[PDB]
């Protein structure tokens, strides 16, 4: 209808809930493995977040699958730094750790991201 | 909050 | 961290994909029943938008529950604008619809949604 | 988009 009225901070206010479920670990339903640090998610946020994650879960196979092991050239650190973004549209993008940042978020295929790191870099150069 | 979007 | 850089869009661009997740039956894991009218949705997203919903799949048993009957004084079309506005931010009331949607609101223990519903009230009062 | 919070 284009008669609706809006509720302007329900998205961020869900977002801030949804990562109150991930830090009481409630109904997550996939762990994610990076160079055996394990991380506990919900695979509908990783599937909003991340063309990969989405492609993944998509998959009639993997989409029931309670683990995923990424590629052994995944940074854990840069992969945290990512689901933190995720589930806080917050990025703790540093000095040393934006490179990481990047190959991780080429890899999950989040373009916003590596958008903004391409800049940082540009910048600096 | 509630606006017109 | 204090040093973190945050992207406006990404809580209602998350909220857009579960939106659409949601239309494609997605890993859509619970059904809500209203009077015999059937709802499909993610148990995280009704959880993070309602009170209600918060309370039942954090019980130890209903959290495994795949189906959930809704008390029949609930009106259909009143869940259905509220899980509308759950999954876009965007509550559709109308005239015909503000007791049901404030009714509803009330038993899913949405206060901004109960809020407004009062005041739209006031006014034509 | 990107801003400081
Ligand atoms: N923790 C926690 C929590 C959550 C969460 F989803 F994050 F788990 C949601 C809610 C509500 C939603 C709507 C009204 S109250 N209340 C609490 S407490
Ligand atoms: N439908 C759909 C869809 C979703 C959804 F979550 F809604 F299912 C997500 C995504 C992406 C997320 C990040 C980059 S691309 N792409 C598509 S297509
Ligand atoms: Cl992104
Ligand atoms: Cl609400």
């Amino acid at each position: 209808a284009d008669s609706c009225i809006q509720f302007t901070r329900h998205a961020s206010d869900v977002l801030l809930n949804l990562n109150r479920l991930r830090s009481r670990d409630i109904l997550t339903d996939v762990v994610i493995v990076v160079s055996r640090e394990q991380f506990r998610a919900h695979k509908t946020v990783l599937m909003a977040c991340s063309g990969l994650f989405y492609s993944i879960f998509t998959d009639q196979l993997k989409c029931n699958l309670s683990v995923i092991n990424l590629d052994p050239e995944i940074n854990p650190e840069g992969f945290c730094i990512l689901l933190d973004f995720m589930y806080t549209s917050r990025l703790n993008l540093r000095e040393g750790n934006i490179m990481a940042v990047m190959a991780t978020a080429m890899y999950l295929q989040m373009e916003h991201v590596v958008d903004t790191c391409r800049k940082f870099i540009k910048a600096s150069e | 909050a509630w606006v017109i979007p």
